[PDB]
DNA sequence: TCCCAGTAATTAACGAGAGCACCGGCTATGTGTTCCGCTATTC
DNA sequence: GAATAGCGGAACACATAGCCGGTGCTATACTTAACGTTAATTACTGGGA
């Protein structure tokens, strides 16, 4: 039907052909009757009748006399819908400026014209003459006059000059403007300038000049003549009940425009003075420009109300405007919602549904069966028949309801997961009954939380919904490879205390024949759900190609255990339910299930599970009493002596020894230390409890207590609420955040006073807040998250690369934080890994990673894995199935078209609403000092002469367990590649002391180190030796600024002692501030130190990570390797010369000399090390140290934000949002192609213009990648829908009409946007159809 | 360089005119009635602020401040269309008259949405006035029984001239006071059939040609043309006696006859009159 | 009598060509040019039609190749 | 008439009587809001309010 | 929040430095505001509402 | 002569639940005709 | 069955009157209007190297 939707600007005689009359009159309807008036805002020879196929007078009134003009009404008998797509047009008395090419910030006429935006409205204010074409006689073009320099040059001037006012001179200035003759000036300007700001002002406007000539706009249309008006069904005048009326706002702002026109038109036809016309203009124009946006020129124009008038632009931007409200999501019929219930007796695809929702919602698929059984031979039967609900009416609701899925789906959808789909079940209620399982997905909690369902009706989506949304489909979780359909609370409490043995219950010591007699013998009440029972069972192996072979045994094992083993089936060993079987033992065992069985028995086996989970949770009883919170005997005696110990500091620091802020810190540690005590003493005192006796004197074991069940088992439980029942609940913090210093001791058995109860609410009032404001903040998050990343789809096979990042380990300083096996789980390689024995590959280059490759390097131990990622893949528009990985929620690689981007954005998304000296290794490894240089030192040791040290305790199989990282200038208590035990402190320095340590040694000299200019007499005043220390340059006189100490080293030959390797000179020019001990003339030794020299949010962190915001402090870099210095000292600014050794020099920078440097102005930098410290912009690392560096960098910095609260997330959904971070690309050298310079068009594009090229004989761009936050570049987008679908729509959609853009309709939100099928899952072979077709 | 709204600017404006004397007046306006348009351009141009300080009582009505201006401005122009200077008087109480009204009938004309005539609301203003000074007799809001016992007219004459003041209200506006409901979420489109209605009609379309199909030729032509239904115009007895059957009376009788059969057809089917009309 | 379509998704890969097939096929069998293959169990036409697959008598291949024959034997009606 | 019912009848803080029961009756007479006309609203209320 | 002066400080960054800015703030019932705020370069500003 | 820092504007901040003359032109309004329909009489 | 006559009466149209509805006119003189964020970003503009 239509490829793409083509937007420009619209010619005066545009509007003259979608029109259909000219409004002239203001007044909408009659009064007695409720005609539409001739010919006001409502009309009917303008926009069509008033109802169907009749006229006004009504003389012409049937589809018989379809389509003649009326004579005694001229209008035009139709259908009477045909009032919502016809257009009247106002004919503009003078022409006034569009608001939108005016005040949207960039301003269109302003640098069309090159005009600033003051003197624009200066003249359409009509205050300011503006010269048009009066020529350099003795004026310029688009110099404006004010009134009596105008008058002047009138006096001046007579003739040959011509200075227009207001629009027309506006208009006159546009339609008298060259384009290619301007285009050329300011083109050969832009080659002649230098300046980087008239650069890209030049570039600009070059730009916006270019997308004129190439659109077929011309510059005129600015300025409207002809303003069309709305069709009025769309700005309706509904009678409200009892002769009331409500009128949409546009009517009022329609007959304010229509009110100011005519009385212009009669104000010129009355030849009025010219003060007057001046006004009149002045007061349209402006009734106008709010018709178009109210609030934007000035103030608005507002209602009796007191409140402004809802314009045009107030109709498409916001919350409120078509685009995220009435075309984005809309309210959708076949649809119901109620309360929710559990109902457990459900298997997993199931639901219940009440008799009256599933009446309603099937309403004429019983009305088609109810036709087809002959019960009723039209609607208007059927309707009644279901209408008084007989007893046949029932029957058909079973049958056509019996295969056809219903969608569930909670309020807060966050995930694909809160949309699912069930087979229902009919329930006499009024709830939606609701399996357990399937709780933990939605997060639906029964305390009133409501779903919504749904009905597919199309025999494509009954499909879809049981193809892909079905419940025992998604059994894993789209995030991460974890199951989602654990046993949530009470289901593994059971199972908990299913699978346990107390030392002595009935039956202990019996035989049994097999997990039945387990079965037979409880519930005959003659042996107990614990008791160590040697049972037989079979269990099956699938060691060959599916071949499950039995093997009974005889395992000492209790009846609960035998009895929950018939749950199991077939292929799995029986050492899964051989323990106690709490929370996490369950899902690693309906995991195991899921990856030996399959997928159906494992959904067969989770019905199961929570079937006897929650049987054997009603047998047990478990209740909980006051007497299950066993306070310890101890906490009295513990908290008597932290408070002796509290009043003797308090008597201390009232004798003076210690001041208020070191009691406060040795107070509070004696309440965190007896907090621990406390907690740790009742913990001994709550498993251990049970002491009982088998056949003599008793045995301890672990307690059968009913609040240690409730978490030890992890079934809604932790240790941190218990001691919060029975021990003392610690110390508490206050709005500061500053922590309280008495605490509260009490538990919530023996109460709180009053004190202790208003204490500790200010954390209960910072908890909620935070949740509150939380949601607000991670709303916002995953609405730029998904926007950012619409149009990502997989869309190749292999794209066929050899590049992607490397991925290690997480070792951040102590242990392995995340190993290599779980970041490498499921993604295929880019080179073939190959075992430490490296003459065989051990994996083939583009394998893809499951587990049975994994455990093949974790035997052989491999570090470092070259891996297929995302932000390498080589797809134009898309990413490539095997760059991307597995489909984690499948076990298999992804599906070719499968929109990873929206999956992507949402687990990211989701868990959002849960967020807010010296060195020792501490392992038995060997010491890895990795590439940096470093001399022995005096004492014979290793200190370090590099800036980068890194420390790795490789182990005796190669691989690292910890590593560190080493400052500059430290010694080393040991030596490289040589083993060391535990609590080593292998290198030491001092935290404030920095060295400026040399390498060679000899005799020193003070060379260019002298007194009263550069050095100071501060000697060691305490010891007695004459310390010749170094002002600074901001104190020290102008005569010995960049006169340094230097230490130059001779012997006492004649000779000079140099750096050894090169013939470079061995001096160390020190800076100011610069504590030297040593003498001139006295023999130093290498590795001797010269001078002594002294020295985040849980959400906002991600939320300017994924914005790339820049940090206050940037840690400045090394823009290119090679020797550094100083140029020409300013007053703030140290120009820090960059010198190659070969490159271009004169790269200086100015450093704010404020700020503390750490290159000691003499090393030989490598490219993109620091200069500051501080933490780093990604621009800096991107542009430096390139796009594998950032895509490690964000990677690390926002996983270190979800796993320190916690969250797992597997990385590609990372790294898909930096891949649509950088889809810009800036020029760099335009070269043979069509490009300009300093312009930014999309990588993409430029991935295949130079691409041709280069498969050309012509050369290619040269191109640097750029990076935008998510917020920019989901708003540089070639789409100029799924951009204006978003925050500020008045910006894009002008920067689109005036550059004639043309949506393409290639991502989903503009095929949403149109109601086509998205080109994502099954809308991807249509599409593909399509785009086959098409050009074809 | 002026702050550049539209109010400051004009009435900055305004005062480059010295206000003229009376003989300067009448002077003006004898080159000024004999076609000398600068005499016309002095005289308007210096009596704007005459219409500023008129126009100033009438604010806070329906109209803002400038629209009130240049509507006394037209008025203006019009007094020095039709000025006298031979009655000899000031020229400004002669303007009066030609300003306050045209300023009146604009506050009359393009305030309401719905736009009443002159007369209706001079007479919805006679009641307004009667009711403001009857309150302070009874001290309650006076009825409109009340008004109508004040003036002796009609009580359905004043009530419908009362309810002629209805205040038409926004739709954009919110409702509860919470920004999330305005009346477009409340309002259903009424003139539109949902599909159930419009399924109902189609449906019986089709069994209506479908049971006159079921009817026999000579029946169901008379009742086709009869009501225009299958693909006939709908005809009189008289006309479809002059073109089909001859006889009016065995027209009516076939008509009555396939009307009995169509009874019977419709009742087989267990539609009855209480079926289709509840 | 269906619960999980894994097996299908054995036959069909991708996860979509069987929504796809399925949907195709049921339209066959709803638009009542067609009857089923294996027996119906009182399902409704989209099971029919995921059964059909299961047992890897119904996929593309095999409905574009019913499709051009019955367009041979619609053209072979000519006479 | 005009200024003081519109106070009355619909200001922000001239709100129903949440009448069903006794104690919502007296909670929400005793009610102390920061919001309305001279308070701020919940859009800009920070961490410390 | 009680018609009065009202001696807040900044506390925050707002600087780029991290110094304090005290200002003023004379609220009454019923009137113009008026406060004294402090610049960064030592300079005491005035503004009215 | 170009960089640069303070200043002002713009964008965003979850989901679903007076008063009279005067005229003219429309329209209600008698009213005729008329036309249709219905009934009733008679061959 | 079929012609003819009476007759209600519905209504439709036509011609009129009448009355809504728009317009013009008024003559001491009169002369310049109506009280918070929060953060980020970007365009602008006065000021410095
Ligand atoms: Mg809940
Ligand atoms: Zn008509
Ligand atoms: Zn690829």
């Amino acid at each position: 039907e239509f490829d793409a939707i083509k937007i420009a600007l619209a010619s005066p005689d545009m509007i003259r052909s979608w029109s259909f009359g000219e409004v002239k009159k203001p007044e909408t309807i009659n009064y007695r009757t409720f005609k539409p008036e001739r010919d006001g805002l409502f009309c009917a020879r303008i926009f069509g009748p008033v109802k169907d196929y009749e006229c006004l007078c009504g003389k012409y009134k049937r589809l018989k006399h379809r389509g003649v003009i009326c004579e005694k009404c001229g209008v035009e008998v139709t259908q009477t819908k045909v009032r919502r797509e016809r257009m009247g047009h106002i004919e503009l008395a003078s022409p006034t400026a569009h608001i939108w090419f005016l005040k949207s910030l960039p301003s269109r006429i302003g640098l069309l014209l090159d005009m600033p935006l003051r003197d624009i409205e200066r003249v359409l204010y009509f205050e300011s003459y503006v010269v048009i074409e009066g020529g350099m006689t003795n004026l310029e073009r688009q110099q404006i006059l004010t009134e009596e320099q105008y008058l002047d040059a009138l006096e001046e001037f007579g003739d040959e000059f011509d200075a227009k006012m207001g629009a027309e001179a506006i208009q006159a200035l546009l339609k008298s403007m060259d384009l290619e003759q301007e285009c050329e000036q300011l083109r050969e300007e832009l080659n002649e300038t230098n300046s980087e700001t008239k650069r890209k002002k030049l570039t600009k406007r070059i730009k916006l000049l270019e997308a004129f000539v190439q659109s077929g706009n011309k510059p005129e249309w600015m300025i409207l003549t002809v303003l069309p008006v709305l069709p009025p069904d769309l700005r309706p005048l509904v009678p409200l009940d009892g002769g009331r009326f409500a009128t949409s706002d546009l009517n009022d702002l329609y007959r304010r425009v229509i009110n100011r026109n005519n009385r212009l038109k009669r104000l010129l036809d009355l030849a009025a003075p010219d003060i007057i016309v001046r006004n009149e203009k002045r007061m349209l124009q402006e009734a106008v420009d709010a018709l178009l946006d109210n609030g934007r020129r000035g103030r608005a124009i507002t209602g009796s109300n007191k409140r402004p008038l809802k314009s045009l632009a107030d109709m498409i931007k916001g919350k409120q405007g078509r685009f995220r409200q009435n075309l984005l999501g809309k309210r959708v019929d076949y649809s119901g919602r109620s309360v929710i219930t559990v109902g457990p007796y459900l298997r997993l695809h199931q639901c219940g549904l009440p008799k009256k929702m599933a009446l309603e919602l099937f309403k004429p698929f019983i009305y088609g069966k109810l036709e087809l059984r002959g019960l009723a031979t039209t609607i208007k039967a059927a309707k009644k028949m279901v209408e008084r609900e007989e007893a046949v009416v029932w029957d058909i609701l079973d049958e056509v309801i019996r295969e056809h899925p219903v969608l569930l789906n909670r309020a807060p959808t966050l995930h694909r997961l809160g949309i699912q789909a069930f087979e229902p079940v009919l329930i006499e209620g009024k709830a939606i009954q609701l399996h357990p399982l399937v709780c933990a997905a939605y997060n639906a909690d029964f305390d009133g939380d409501q779903m919504a369902v749904h009905v597919p009706l199309t025999l494509e989506a009954q499909l879809e919904a049981r193809a892909l949304m079905m419940s025992t489909n998604n059994i894993l979780s789209p995030a991460n490879g974890e199951p989602i359909i654990v046993p949530s609370q009470d289901v593994v409490l059971g199972l908990y205390y299913m699978t346990r043995d107390c030392v002595n219950a009935k039956g202990e010591g019996m035989v049994l024949t097999g997990p039945k007699e387990a079965e037979r013998l409880y519930r005959s009440g003659l042996a107990s759900l614990h008791a160590r029972v040697k049972v037989r069972i079979t269990e099956y192996e699938k060691d060959a190609n599916g071949e499950l072979v039995a093997k009974t045994s005889l395992k000492d094992t209790t009846v609960g255990r035998a009895i929950l083993w018939m749950i199991v089936p077939k292929g799995l060993p029986y050492s899964i339910v051989n323990q106690a079987l709490g929370k996490k033992a369950i899902s690693k065992m309906l995991n195991t299930c899921y990856r030996i069985l399959g997928l159906k028995p494992t959904v067969i086996f989770a019905d199961q599970i929570m079937y006897t989970g929650f049987a054997y949770a009603a047998r047990s009883g478990a209740s909980v009493g006051i007497d299950d919170m066993v306070i310890p005997e101890k906490k009295h005696e513990i908290i008597s002596e932290a408070e002796a110990e509290v009043a003797e500091i308090q008597e201390q620091f009232q004798s003076g020894l210690v001041t208020a802020g070191e009691r406060y810190n040795k107070v509070i540690d004696i309440w965190a230390a007896a907090n621990d005590r406390v907690s740790k003493a009742m913990m001994d005192n709550l498993q251990t409890e049970t002491v009982i006796n088998r056949d003599g004197q008793e045995e301890k074991q672990v307690s059968f207590n009913s609040i240690y069940m409730m978490a030890d088992s992890g079934a809604r439980g932790s240790a941190a609420q218990i001691r919060q029942l029975a021990g003392m609940r610690g110390l508490m913090a206050k709005p500061d955040g500053s922590i309280i210093e008495t605490p509260i001791t009490a538990n919530f058995r023996e109460g709180l006073n009053v004190l202790q109860y208003f204490i500790s609410t200010h954390g209960a009032r910072k908890g909620l807040a935070d949740t509150a404001l939380k949601t607000a903040n991670s709303g916002y998050l995953t609405r730029r998250l998904v926007d950012v990343a619409q149009d990502l789809v997989v869309t190749e096979d292999d794209c066929g690369t050899h590049e992607g990042i490397m991925m290690t380990p997480v070792i951040e300083g102590g242990d392995v934080k995340e190993p290599l096996r779980d970041r490498v789980l499921g993604r295929v390689t880019a080179e073939d890994v190959l075992k430490p024995g490296t003459a065989d590959i051990l994996v083939p280059r583009n394998t893809l990673l499951h587990e049975q490759w994994c455990d093949l390097l974790e035997e052989n131990s491999v570090d470092a894995v070259k891996v297929r990622s995302v932000v390498s893949c080589d797809t134009d528009f898309g990413v490539c199935a095997h760059c991307y990985g597995r489909d984690l929620a499948r076990g298999h690689i992804i599906n070719k078209g499968e929109a990873i981007g929206v999956i992507a954005a949402q687990s990211i998304g989701e868990p959002g609403t849960q967020l807010t000296s010296s060195i020792q290794v501490k392992n038995k490894g060997s010491i890895k000092l990795s590439n940096v240089k470093s001399v022995v030192n005096s004492s014979g040791k290793l200190v370090i002469t590099s800036r980068n040290t890194e420390l790795k305790l490789i182990d005796e199989f190669g691989r690292t367990k910890e590593s560190y990282k080493v400052p500059y200038g430290a010694v080393l208590a040991k030596g490289d590649g040589e083993q060391v035990a535990g609590g080593e402190t292998v290198a030491n320095w001092d935290p404030h002391t920095m060295p400026v340590i040399t390498e060679v040694s000899g005799f020193v000299r003070f060379t260019d180190m002298i007194d009263g200019q550069t050095i100071t007499r501060q000697t060691d005043e305490l010891t007695g030796l004459s310390s010749l220390v170094v002002l600074d340059s901001a104190e020290r006189t102008a005569g010995g600024k960049d006169l340094r100490p230097a230490l130059k080293i001779v012997d006492a030959q004649g000779n000079d002692v140099l750096i050894p390797g090169t013939d470079m000179p061995a001096q160390y020019f020190l800076p100011g501030k610069a504590i030297v001990q040593l003498e001139d003339g006295v023999q130093i030794s290498s590795g001797d130190t010269l001078a002594r020299i002294p020295q985040t949010g849980g959400l906002p962190r991600v939320a300017d990570l994924f914005e790339a915001r820049r940090p206050k402090e940037p840690a400045i870099l090394a823009e290119i390797s090679g020797i550094v210095s100083f140029g020409k000292e300013t007053k703030g600014k140290r120009r820090l010369v960059i010198t190659p050794v070969d490159g271009s020099d004169p790269y200086e920078e100015m450093i704010p000399k404020w700020r503390q440097l750490n290159v000691f102005e003499g090393e030989r930098v490598e490219r993109g090390d620091v200069i500051s410290d501080g933490p780093e912009a990604p621009h800096d690392i991107l542009r430096l140290r390139g796009v594998h560096a950032v895509t490690r960098y964000i990677v690390n910095e926002v996983q270190d934000v979800y796993r320190l609260q916690g969250v797992k997330i597997n990385d590609k959904h990372i790294e898909v949002i930096v891949r649509q971070m950088l889809r810009k690309a800036t020029i760099v050298n335009a070269g043979s192609s069509d490009f300009l310079e300093g312009e930014q068009v999309e990588y993409s594009r430029v991935k295949i213009a130079n691409r041709e090229l280069e498969a050309n004989g012509k050369v290619g761009a040269t191109y640097s990648r750029d990076l935008l936050g998510i917020t920019k570049a989901s708003l540089a987008t070639e789409s100029f829908i799924s951009a204006a679908s978003f925050q500020e729509t008045t910006r894009v959609l002008t920067e689109a009409a005036v550059a004639g853009k043309r949506d393409e309709l290639r991502g989903l939100k503009e095929n949403v946007i149109v109601g086509r099928l998205i080109p994502a899952g099954t809308g991807y072979a249509y599409h593909q159809d399509r785009m086959r077709r098409r050009a074809a | 360089q002026r702050v550049l709204d539209a109010t400051q600017l004009y009435l900055g404006e305004i005062g480059y005119s010295p206000l003229l004397t009376a003989e300067e007046e009448v002077y003006f306006a004898r080159r000024a009635l004999r076609g000398d348009v600068a005499s016309r351009r002095r005289m308007i141009e210096s009596n704007l602020r005459l219409v500023v300080k008129i126009a100033r009582r009438y604010g806070n009505r329906g109209l803002a401040l400038l629209d009130l201006i240049e509507e006394g401005n037209l008025g203006l122009i019009r007094a020095v269309e039709k000025f006298d200077p031979e009655r000899g008087f000031r020229f400004s109480t002669y303007a009066t008259w030609w300003i306050r009204q045209t300023i009146e009938r604009a506050i009359m004309n393009q305030t309401r949405t719905i736009r009443l005539p002159i007369h209706i609301v001079k007479e919805l203003n006679v009641y307004l006035r009667t009711a403001r000074e009857l309150s302070h007799k009874l001290d309650h809001e006076p009825s409109a029984e009340e008004i109508a016992e004040q003036l002796d007219k009609p009580v359905d004459d004043v009530s419908r001239m009362l309810r002629l003041n209805e205040r038409i209200t926004s739709v954009d506006t919110p409702l509860g006071g919470d920004s999330e409901k305005a009346l477009l979420d409340i309002l259903a489109d009424e003139k539109e059939n949902g599909p159930e209605d419009t399924t109902q009609d189609d449906d019986m379309k089709q069994s209506i040609v479908k049971w006159l199909f079921e009817l026999n030729a000579k029946q169901r032509e008379v009742l086709a043309r009869r009501f225009g239904l299958l693909g006939y115009e709908a005809a009189t007895l008289e006309d479809v006696g002059r073109e089909i059957g001859l006889t009016r009376e065995r027209v009516r009788q076939i008509q009555v006859e396939g009307l009995r059969r169509l009874r019977e057809i419709l009742q087989t089917q267990g539609l009855n009159i209480e079926a289709l009309f509840r | 009598a269906r619960v999980t379509v894994q097996d299908a998704v054995e036959k069909i890969g991708n996860r979509f060509d069987l929504v796809l097939v399925a949907a195709r096929r049921a339209r066959q069998m709803q638009v009542g040019g067609k009857d089923p293959l294996v027996p119906e169990e009182n399902d409704k036409t989209t099971v029919i039609a995921l059964r059909e697959i299961e047992e890897g008598l119904i996929n593309n291949q095999i409905l574009d190749v019913r499709e051009r024959q019955e367009q041979q034997e619609q053209e072979a009606a000519e006479l | 008439s005009a200024a003081v019912k519109e106070f009355f009848g619909s200001s922000q803080l001239s709100q129903f009587m949440d009448q069903n029961n006794p104690l919502s009756e007296i909670t929400h007479k005793r009610r102390i809001s920061a919001l309305g006309p001279g308070g701020l609203t919940r859009e800009r209320a920070g961490f410390e309010v | 929040r009680s018609p009065g002066v009202f001696f807040d400080s900044d506390k925050g960054k707002t600087h780029s430095s991290g110094k304090v800015l005290y200002n003023a703030r004379i609220i009454p019932y019923r009137g113009s505001w008026l406060d004294f705020e402090f610049d960064p370069k030592d300079n005491l500003f005035v503004r009215i509402d």
